[PDB]
RNA sequence: CCGAUAACGAACGAGACUCUGGCAUGCUAACUAGUUACGCGACCCCCGAGCGGUCGGCGUCCCCCAACUUCUUAGAGGGACAAGUGGCGUUCAGCCACCCGAGAUUGAGCAAUAACAGGUCUGUGAUGCCCUUAGAUGUCCGGGGCUGCACGCGCGCUACACUGACUGGCUCAGCGUGUGCCUACCCUACGCCGGCAGGCGCGGGUAACCCGUUGAACCCCAUUCGUGAUGGGGAUCGGGGAUUGCAAUUAUUCCCCAUGAACGAGGAAUUCCCAGUAAGUGCGGGUCAUAAGCUUGCGUUGAUUAAGUCCCUGCCCUUUGUACACACCGCC
């Protein structure tokens, strides 16, 4: 009964990818993690204090989704609306520095390989700490 | 005047820098596949190069 | 957590000039101060190692007057340099955060100083009309009548 | 050869490319080369609104207008090399012919 | 009708309150709790979860924008 | 699609793929003994909703809404 | 590829250069009986076909004037030389192209005639070419100052739907 | 002072480690080519400037361009700037040099209500 | 065997009148599991009365310029109002909406056009859809100005709204303008 | 339309027409679209499955080296006609309900005579007449203005909040565009720098080939806020940082940090709207060197109410009254 990503829900699952990434802590966090919006189109910063780690395991769960995916793709999912004030609102992207430092620290613990072509996918090593680790967190759910 | 100042103003952009390819238009002008023309000569034309209603 | 509320509770402080609810979160009540915003309330209590989910009248002194320092000098505390709100000044081109009536008076002294010099802006200020260019032909008539 | 051609032809109607297309695969058919099917790509729909007015007073009355851009891509492919044989074009005015080759 | 100035911490008065009859009738929501104890409402919440955590409310919805408890059963 | 026009497409191509599995590898008595469930619970299980969209006008928001006017 | 346009504006250029030539052909060729163009366009080289009821008078002395209009149009849109030729063909029934009647009608009004005659004059040749229905507006300062109109209309005539399209020429 | 430096400093102070005292709109205008009407006023007003009489302001000059930013070494001149009708004189202050010769010569005439017309009946 | 919303059978509720069990659709042929079904019951005349009237509410419910297309959140609430009415009270949800439907249901009105005595010349008795509409507004209605500018949220106003509807107490907005409209038809008899 | 009939024979309009949308596992074709099967793999289960699960990872139009078009595309066609039943009907024209059916009323375009002193000579090398024509009402160039503000009105937008906001996670579209005759101005993947606005090298696309599997918004799931003018609201206003341009001031646009004003649902009045409709919600195209609170379309969520009426506002026919005929804004 081999249980894939896909197989668990994937919010407790990015929770418990999350907290295994704090607990074997050793990523490039950069030292302006306390002070960046997530967004352009954001008026506050994440409340979380480790949400680095959060967004850096939601990138990797997206990585498996669909690799290939540089910044711009990624800012792509991780856009979101601007509400522009008294003018009526549209759509803005991430944080391009952002999704570019989860990245260079994603292939910093070498979980995520450049692609021949643009965009980096995961490495298969990788693939199988996302699949150990969902595998884990569909135990736990289930017992 | 002379040439140092007859046409040295630019016009490299903005919208003195588009004329009607009809009527040298520079008011409703269409740019949408390089159309170039006047709104009404547009309207008036369509007929001729090929633009027909179906709705 | 969920306990009594603390004996030195107390229910505003006096911050600076200015007094500030207790009762309400402390990454808000600071905010209160004129010069002081979310976002400046958010960097300087993340960098003072302070709980966000406390309450501002249940803090002690030690941990305010961080924040006083933390406030009155960001520069040594590890704050950007384009996070200042008084960013390369026109009398002395020094980088400052102001967190008081300072504030007041500096937009003050601006003020006069623009109508000093007769500059257009200036002038409508001191007339009291938009100086964004924005329209005044059918807005801003609350003002005036 | 070896010659492993492409042919596209588009117009802004639809009879004269659909009669264009049969009776060119059937010349190719007494003329025993295989041939790949007819490959209709969706059409364009060149799309122009307008208001009906040249001065703009009235019911602001909008005139859209449509040109459709219809394109079918036809494959010649055969053991033996193809230009030699097949220079003929019989085509009418109106519709759009493009000679390409695999290298192209 | 003018305002509530709602209690943002528990105090002596309240908190004795809170522990005796609050897990005795049916319905707990802080919406109720903040309603009858005068409290803000934040703090409904987490006394609301303290009290789960002392095991003697029982969670039923646990959704994020409305929560329901309601007492243990009993008989 | 969307969401929900999502879920309803699902169910349905499940039911549809079903009475046709159900239609071709055995007899046609499973067949209409389960389509008669489907069909006085559901007729839409089986029966898309023709309706899409509708064009919007250029004297209007939406497909039938009109602008506000005025006469003063 | 990269040099040439997307399909698109390659045909919005073909519909514009239609336009164009129809414009200078109908400004030039107007005393002449023209009636319309047709343009017969292939890679190798593309061919000018215009309908026109004098084609001994569109030509001039030995086919000098239709050298003339060639020249004209190979020097405008910059064809290469020698990769487009033009045909003056009659019509067929002159009588059914509105366009060479209602130019007819213009030479008749510009030459002194009175307008009633020469529109029943027009409308009975029009009538006796054969149609299913002519109809012919004027419009413009008859009798005074003050604007009136006429219109002379008989036989069949639609006005709705798709197939007044390709039944009803409209000049 | 305008960034902490004196004025002498700010005669010989070069364009471009002047540009980071600049703001950014300035910084990228001076990034930007100057051109040669600019460059020819600029010797108009030190030509002025230097056959000026000692201890007196010196003469007017006009000029149509306002959107000139304010040098540091221009300043106490007579410049008459443009304002649509009129050429209007006024000093070069030293506050005045990261601001435009069109912000002082206002273009309209501020408007004095009266009563209205037969309009709002 | 239906058990909308995972629990709470159908089959136990009954409906007290007869002016209404023509328009009361909880039966099990009308039983559905989640009240969510874009079935075109607006296409024709009396195909809302077969609606299921959880889904009428459900329709009705979402109002106000900011909920126009917000049906799972109304289908949410739903959920949330049945089970808070349910540990309220302790019987099947659906039996207390059905109540509070047939109690609030205004069972005349007085509509007419020329020289009114108080607010209509002409009393008029009413059918059992119109019953039932109003009803539903009705609840809809007193829940929304309930939940507005208090801190009790949307669900628990439901909820009571539902509760003293079931019962009649002169404390939900439904019934008071229930009495309100029929204290005036009295009048303009 | 049936009928009667000093009328008969016609005609236009409507209807008929074309597109649009809905069913076609019916046909044709599909390496610029896919489906299935297989083989490489990679990872989980390996306790043990192994024809276990995932793959938008790699291949099988690389030419012999798998099949098919269900999905996608676009053509020829079919398919719905009041066709059947029951009921009403002079038993005719027709109408209601129902069965089967994708569909038993899909929205548009076109749209008659006659007329308005309705708008355009500021679209035209459309044009009559009049005015000007060298100190020009021609034309060019420079600047200003068209934004200007005691005030009134219109069309919209934001909003007034817990059916909510912020923070994080999860997750689904379709129109349609994209490098130029003049004419300079394209859509963009990836990699790096920066916090953002932006900048720096490499590519792809003149296009079902690349952006792009258009990872949109709304919505959904957890978090904090707690009924306050609060974390709603971001107008005003300061500083600073980026882009376009010859030039950004009366701020072009964008970013950041400060300030949070009125607004607690709106009088007398009045607007639009009946099913994928209103409304919420984003996205395209136009304008564009820079750009959308506008507009045209597209897409997502999806309702209450009604199957009637002339009460008001009007409209069509017939009769009747007139002193109206510039036609009741009449005339007197
Ligand atoms: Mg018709
Ligand atoms: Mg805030």
């Amino acid at each position: 009964p081999g249980v894939t990503v896909k197989d668990v829900n994937q919010q407790e699952f990015v929770r418990a990818l999350a907290a295994f990434l704090k607990k074997s802590g050793k990523l490039k966090v950069p030292e302006w993690v306390d002070t960046v919006k997530l967004a352009k189109h954001k008026e506050l910063a994440p409340y979380d204090e480790n949400w680095f780690y959060t967004r850096a395991a939601s990138t990797a769960r997206h990585l498996y989704l669909r690799g290939g995916a540089g910044v711009g793709s990624m800012t792509k999912i991780y856009g979101g609306r601007q509400r522009n004030g008294v003018m009526p609102s549209h759509f803005s992207r991430g944080s391009k520095s952002v999704a570019r430092r989860v990245l260079q620290a994603l292939e910093g613990l070498k979980m995520v390989e450049k692609d021949q072509d643009g965009g980096r996918k995961l490495t298969p090593q990788g693939q199988r700490d996302l699949d150990r680790i969902a595998g884990q967190v569909a135990a736990a759910n289930k017992k | 005047g002379h040439q140092q100042l007859y046409w040295s103003h630019p016009r490299k952009f903005g919208q003195g820098s588009r004329s009607c390819r009809v009527c040298s238009n520079r008011h409703g002008l269409i740019r949408k596949y390089g159309l170039n023309m006047c709104r009404q000569c547009f309207r008036q034309y369509a007929k001729d190069i090929g633009f027909i209603k179906l709705d | 957590m969920s306990l009594v509320i603390p004996e030195k509770f107390q229910h505003i402080l006096r911050v600076l000039n200015t007094n500030i609810d207790g009762r309400r979160k402390i990454a808000f009540a600071i905010t209160a101060i004129k010069g002081v915003g979310r976002r400046y309330a958010h960097v300087v209590l993340r960098k003072a190692d302070i709980d966000l989910t406390k309450r501002a009248g249940e803090l002690t002194e030690d941990e305010v007057e961080r924040v006083i320092t933390i406030m009155q000098n960001p520069r040594q505390y590890k704050i950007p340099d384009w996070f200042l709100n008084r960013q390369k000044d026109v009398k002395d081109g020094k980088y400052s955060q102001v967190l008081a009536n300072g504030l007041d008076n500096k937009l003050r002294e601006d003020l006069e100083r623009l109508k000093k010099i007769r500059a257009h802006r200036g002038l409508r200020h001191f007339w009291g009309l938009r100086v964004r260019g924005q329209h005044t032909k059918t807005t801003g008539r609350r003002g005036r009548t | 050869a070896i010659h492993r051609i492409r042919i596209t032809l588009t117009s802004r109607n639809v009879k004269s490319l659909e009669k264009v297309c049969a009776d060119l695969i059937r010349g190719a058919k007494e003329k025993n080369l295989k041939v790949k099917g007819p490959v209709r790509m969706p059409t364009k729909t060149l799309r122009i609104t307008t208001r009906k007015t040249p001065c703009g007073e009235g019911s602001k009355t909008w005139d859209r207008f449509q040109m459709r851009i219809h394109k079918r891509l036809i494959d010649l492919h055969s053991p033996s090399e193809i230009v030699k044989q097949i220079t003929s074009i019989s085509i009418e005015p109106g519709v759009e012919v493009e000679v390409t080759i695999a290298d192209a | 009708r003018d305002k509530l100035n709602n209690l943002v911490l528990f105090d002596k008065a309240t908190y004795d309150k809170l522990c005796k009859e609050v897990p005795n009738y049916k319905l707990i929501t802080p919406a109720v709790v903040s309603e009858r104890l005068k409290i803000r409402g934040s703090l409904a919440r987490a006394a609301l979860q303290e009290l789960l955590s002392k095991g003697l409310i029982k969670l039923v919805s646990k959704h994020r924008a409305q929560v329901i408890y309601t007492r243990n059963t009993k008989g | 699609g969307g969401h929900v026009a999502q879920i309803y497409a699902i169910r349905q191509s499940i039911s549809k793929a079903l009475v046709a599995y159900y239609q071709k590898y055995v007899d046609e008595a499973s067949k209409k003994e389960i389509k008669d469930i489907l069909i006085q619970y559901d007729r839409t299980l089986l029966v898309a909703d023709p309706r899409r969209c509708e064009s919007k006008k250029f004297g209007g928001p939406g497909a039938r809404a009109r602008y506000q006017k005025s006469y003063r | 590829m990269a040099v040439q346009i997307s399909k698109k504006r390659k045909f919005v250029a073909d519909g514009i250069f239609k336009a164009e030539l129809n414009e200078f052909l109908t400004r030039e060729l107007a005393e002449d009986g023209y009636s319309g163009v047709e343009v017969r366009v292939t890679p190798t080289r593309t061919e000018i076909i215009i309908l026109a009821t004098r084609t001994q008078n569109v030509l001039g002395e030995k086919g000098r004037r239709i050298r003339e209009l060639t020249a004209v149009v190979q020097k405008r849109f910059g064809f290469p030389e020698g990769s487009v030729e033009l045909y003056a063909e009659k019509v067929a029934t002159r009588g059914l192209c509105a366009i060479a009647q209602a130019e007819s009608l213009r030479y008749k009004l510009l030459g002194g005639l009175a307008v009633r005659r020469a529109c029943y004059g027009v409308l009975r040749f029009i009538m006796e070419s054969g149609a299913k229905g002519c109809e012919v507006v004027v419009s413009g300062k008859l009798r005074g100052q003050r604007a009136k109109s006429m219109k002379f209309v008989d036989g069949l005539m639609i006005h709705s739907g798709d197939p007044v399209n390709y039944y009803v020429d409209t000049a | 002072t305008y960034r902490g430096v004196d004025l002498d400093q700010l005669l010989d102070m070069s364009y471009e480690q002047l540009m980071q005292l600049y703001s950014a709109r300035q910084r990228r205008r001076l990034n930007r080519g100057l051109r040669r009407k600019q460059h020819s006023l600029l010797k108009r007003l030190r030509k002025a400037k230097k056959e000026a009489p000692p201890m007196e302001k010196p003469e007017v000059v006009k000029t149509h361009l306002r959107d000139m930013i304010i040098l540091p070494e221009m300043v106490g001149s007579m410049v008459g700037v443009y304002n649509g009708k009129t050429f209007n004189q006024v000093e070069i202050k030293p506050e005045m040099i990261g601001h435009y010769l069109g912000e002082f010569s206002i273009t309209y005439k501020p408007v004095k209500h009266g009563r209205p017309g037969i309009g709002a009946t | 065997d239906i058990k909308l919303f995972g629990k709470w059978s159908t089959d136990d509720v009954q409906i007290n009148d007869i002016s209404l069990q023509d328009y009361i659709a909880v039966k099990e042929k009308y039983a559905k599991y989640l009240p969510h079904s874009a079935g075109r019951y607006a296409a024709k005349r009396f195909r809302k009365a077969q609606c299921p009237i959880v889904e009428r509410l459900t329709n009705s419910m979402m109002m106000h310029g900011r909920n126009n297309g917000k049906k799972l959140m109304t289908v949410r609430i739903v959920k949330h109002a049945f089970e808070i009415i349910h540990l309220l009270t302790g019987e099947n949800p659906l039996q207390v909406l059905v109540n509070a439907i047939i109690n609030s249901g205004p069972r005349e009105d007085s509509t007419r056009i020329g020289r009114a005595g108080t607010v209509r010349r002409q009393a008029v008795d009413v059918s059992p859809l119109r019953r039932v509409n109003q009803a539903i507004w009705l609840l809809c209605t007193g829940a929304r100005e309930a939940a507005f500018r208090n801190i009790k949220t949307i669900a628990e106003c439901l909820a009571d709204e539902l509760i003293n509807a079931a019962k009649g107490s002169s404390n939900s907005y439904a019934i008071k303008k229930k009495d309100e409209l029929e204290r005036v038809a009295k009048s303009n008899r």
